[PDB]
């Protein structure tokens, strides 16, 4: 049956693992997709970790170059959660190079972009079969959460991007229902940049929690409701949640330029005022990962934090992190509850090989004792074909 | 794009300069890439200012930049000799990756004249048996590296067949020139004499031969 939604967000006070696939290190033997942009998505039976894979696996000479974010050979594939993303055990979702997937509670929605740069094409999919499909309207590169979606009611929505990286671009909300695109809503949101957005439903409406690439070290966050009215915001903490971004200082609910400049994919859950910020430990690289619980960071500028978890040590490699939650259909709880998922890149541009790929840990909330740690990818850098 | 900058600016030591680029401030949310080099001749430019008020290590703390509306200053605090080169700035735009400015060469004066020695040859008699003629004008320690020349025979000025070098700073910081007159054996013998005038700074000196 749908999924309802009209839940409000489980309160937390810690992070507890969820799951660990050991990919890359399993990958040096096994035969492992060279993947990147991992997510977890839930139906209320069971989740499963969404994947990019580059048409290639691990030490194989196919995986050469698999820096490039775009290729004709990229796929949308998925794999039981802590599962490694094996071609034995990952189930076809669409061709992309940049998706969205989530699951509206009875059938699984995937929204695979492939295409030139110019004329991009999202082929939306409702249980396999394509529901839909929306093309670039500013033919300049068109981009989704590279997470999951959120539905409420039966209707899901996402986040798209069309236009610069390093500029303004254009950003629009849709609402998609059984993969049919029934309504969106151009952002009117100058000097702002959104990308990559980790979107969750909280109480029958829905807030995004986004990447700016532009001029931000602060990140941007667009909330709405199933009318798609919208509002738009900066985090104001200044715990700066982007990586780059400056030390910690006095923020702004605009955008932080300084170290402004291009960034990572990030999210955070908004409660009431209070934030759980996931941000890399360190301020330069894609180094560590930790949760920041700042109980007035949403709307004070502030630096001060009252919780601080670690996730993965600040010497070894982090990357792309997001959100995705678990409905009381599937939990059985009162409340819709918070996890999240943490990209390990290893490889090029950092280290000395021909391949980038990444594993994947994730954390679900709980209202009870948890611990720090460091659960790093684990890898034994380079491998036998980067020789 | 384009960035203007001024063709020449001079100062004496001691005394504070400032250059500007007048071009790359665009684009409100785009960020300023701005960055200036500092090229003594016979050599590759030097990073003297980026990020428009940083300054990488090892430079001089004497050199400042900065940045108001679309124009971009350089801002050089006690002028030294070793001052003297050619500077030129650059901005990265979304429209153009980076626009290096046309250059403004910095003069540090103070510094003595000189008038030039000028030596003129006569064409050899194995060059007329070869049925050619050159006449060989040289002018040598002149200070600074301006200069103009002009030929004549009997009075009388000639432009046909003059090739003149641009002038190149010597070894002991003065600058040398050498202009060329092109002539038949014909019109070599049959004229009075041959003339070089090389005046520099109004004052000019003059060599003649004959056959
Ligand atoms: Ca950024
Ligand atoms: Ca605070």
């Amino acid at each position: 049956v749908k999924l309802a939604g009209n839940s409000s967000l489980c309160p937390v006070s810690g992070w507890a693992i969820y799951s660990k696939d050991n990919s890359v290190r399993i990958g040096s033997k096994g035969d492992v997709f060279v993947i990147r942009e991992p997510f977890i998505s839930c139906s209320p039976l069971e989740c499963r970790t969404f994947f990019l894979t580059q048409g290639a696996l691990l030490n194989d000479k196919h995986s050469n170059g698999t820096i490039k974010d775009r290729s004709p050979y990229r796929t949308l594939m998925s794999c039981p959660i802590g599962e490694v993303p094996s071609p034995y055990n990952s189930r076809f979702e669409s061709v992309a190079w940049s998706a969205s997937a989530c699951h509206d509670g009875i059938n699984w929605l995937t929204i695979g972009i492939s295409g030139p740069d110019s004329g991009a094409v999202a082929v939306l999919k409702y249980n396999g079969i394509i529901t839909d499909t929306i093309k670039s309207w500013r033919n300049n590169i068109l981009r989704t959460q590279e997470s999951e979606c959120a539905c409420v009611n039966g209707s899901c929505f996402t986040i798209m991007t069309d236009g610069p990286s390093d500029g303004q671009a254009s950003y629009k909300i849709f609402r998609i229902e059984k993969g049919k695109i029934v309504k969106s809503v151009e952002m009117n949101a100058p000097n702002y940049h959104y990308e990559e957005c980790s979107c969750y439903p909280d109480s029958s409406e829905i807030t995004c929690v986004c990447r700016d690439n532009w001029h931000g070290s602060n990140r941007p966050w667009v909330s709405f409701n199933q009318n798609l009215e919208y509002q738009i915001g900066y985090i104001c903490s200044g715990v700066f949640g982007d990586n780059p971004r400056p030390n910690d200082k006095t923020g702004s609910c605009g955008p932080v330029s300084s170290n402004g400049a291009n960034g990572v994919k990030g999210f955070s859950f908004k409660y009431g005022n209070g934030v759980w910020i996931g941000r890399t430990k360190s301020i330069s690289s894609r180094k560590g990962f930790e949760m920041i619980w700042d109980p007035n960071g949403w709307t004070g500028t502030d630096n001060k934090f009252s919780i601080k978890q670690d996730i993965v040590g600040i010497n070894e490699w982090s990357g792309y992190s997001g959100s995705f939650v678990q409905h009381p259909e599937l939990t059985g709880l009162d409340c819709i509850r918070p996890c999240f998922w943490v990209e390990l890149i290893r490889g090029r541009p950092e280290e000395n090989t021909i391949w980038t790929s990444g594993s994947s840990i994730s954390f679900c909330g709980v209202n009870s004792d948890t611990v720090g740690w460091s659960w790093p990818d684990g890898a034994e850098l380079p491998f036998t074909i980067d020789k | 794009s384009v960035l203007t900058q001024p063709a020449s600016v001079s100062g004496s030591p001691g005394q504070s300069i400032t250059i500007s680029c007048t071009g790359a401030s665009s684009d409100v949310g785009d960020y300023n890439y701005v960055s200036w080099y500092q090229q003594h001749p016979g050599k590759a430019p030097k990073l003297m200012i980026y990020d428009v008020s940083n300054r990488p290590s090892g430079v001089s703390n004497r050199f400042s930049g900065s940045k108001s509306g679309d124009t971009a200053s350089l801002t050089i605090s006690g002028l030294q000799a070793e001052d003297e080169a050619d500077y030129y700035c650059s901005s990265y735009t979304r429209s153009s990756s980076v626009v290096f400015g046309g250059g403004t060469k910095l003069t540090v004066l103070g510094q003595p004249k000189a008038a030039p020695s000028v030596t003129l040859f006569p064409p050899s008699s194995e060059e007329l048996q070869a049925n050619k003629a050159t006449l060989v004008c040289l002018i040598s320690d002149f200070y600074p590296g301006a200069v103009t020349v002009a030929w004549k025979a009997d009075s009388s000025p000639v432009k046909a067949g003059v090739e003149t070098t641009t002038p190149s700073k010597q070894s002991n910081n003065k600058y040398a020139a050498s202009s060329y007159l092109s002539l038949t054996p014909e019109q070599w013998k049959s004229h009075r004499s041959y003339s070089c005038q090389v005046t520099h700074e109004g004052s000019t000196v003059e060599k003649t031969v004959a056959p």
